[PDB]
């Protein structure tokens, strides 16, 4: 949770989140602003245009308190930084009116609190808002999907 | 003139190139749509 | 329940029935009238004329609302609108001459809370009531079971 993540500030207002799996560091293109961590904020990402996503590399020292992910991914109940969130049938989802502008990258964690998603944004409506987010194919490649009408946080 | 016009020939073969060309092409798919149906009834009756 | 399903209407008589499954409107084909949630009405069809059904993307305002279809169809009772239908040897069976005209558009449902099929219209030989309705194969495919002189309800 908040504990192994960090939040991104600009002009010093809060604006997104970064984090760090598989000792990998990942930032939500969208949030303009600065990682508030000094020790990461050295850090050289590439970029991924198409996934609105950059990354790059943790320090040698704090390898180990990266987040893991996995795409084992059980359908049904997920926990977000909200409380409760769930997915099913390609789709994540959380009861409207929570997230939106200016509450992207957080991520997604399973009972074992491995993350299985990271938010990029999402469309606010009905019961639930419906999520646009980065995730995994069945075999872990990284896949990236935005429901009709999503936008970024 | 020695010879009538039969229009078999008039149309000389670079020009009625054309004419066996553009005429073949604009049937071309015509049966494609029943042959999709075919194929896409006879994929459910082996499914269904 | 099915109050998340809506009448379509026309001379006044509830002539039918439509369901917002997978974030789409489903409304039979055959049917014509004022679909009676209103907001539906915005929905611009596209047509599947040999399954007698018609579809268009829900707005987003509440697409989140929609039900959700299944793959599961073992032989037993469905929820139904009219209490349950026994789904046997494949197919819908309904008693002799019970619930019927009317019905185009009536949902079947998963004990789960999912929709396993709709139904277009009976048929009877006597024993049961036999319907014909559209359904999903279990990789997804959509396919209408319609036994033989089945009318449209």
């Amino acid at each position: 949770e908040s504990d192994k993540t960090f939040p991104i500030m600009l002009n010093g207002q809060v604006n997104g989140y970064a984090c760090v799996v598989g000792g990998r560091l990942m930032k939500p293109l969208h949030v303009e602003g600065k990682i508030d961590n000094e020790q990461l904020a050295a850090v050289k990402l590439k970029k991924a245009s198409m996934y609105d996503l950059e990354y790059g590399d943790v320090p040698q020292n704090m390898k180990s308190d990266t987040l893991q992910y996995t795409s084992d991914k059980p359908p049904g109940f997920y926990n977000w930084h909200h409380g409760a969130v769930q997915y099913e049938n390609g789709r994540f989802t959380v009861p409207r009116g929570v997230g939106g502008k200016g509450d992207s990258g957080r991520p997604i964690l399973d009972n074992r609190g491995r993350v299985v998603a990271i938010v990029l944004g999402g469309a606010n409506e009905g019961t639930r808002t419906a999520l646009s987010v980065v995730t995994w194919n069945q075999k872990g490649v990284t896949i990236k999907d935005t429901p009709e009408g999503s936008e970024p946080w | 003139h020695k010879v009538d016009q039969e229009f078999q020939a008039a149309v000389s073969k670079t020009s009625w190139n054309w004419l066996l060309a553009l005429f073949g092409g604009a049937s071309s798919l015509i049966a494609v749509g029943l042959i999709v149906l075919v194929c896409s009834s006879m994929l459910i009756n082996t499914r269904r």
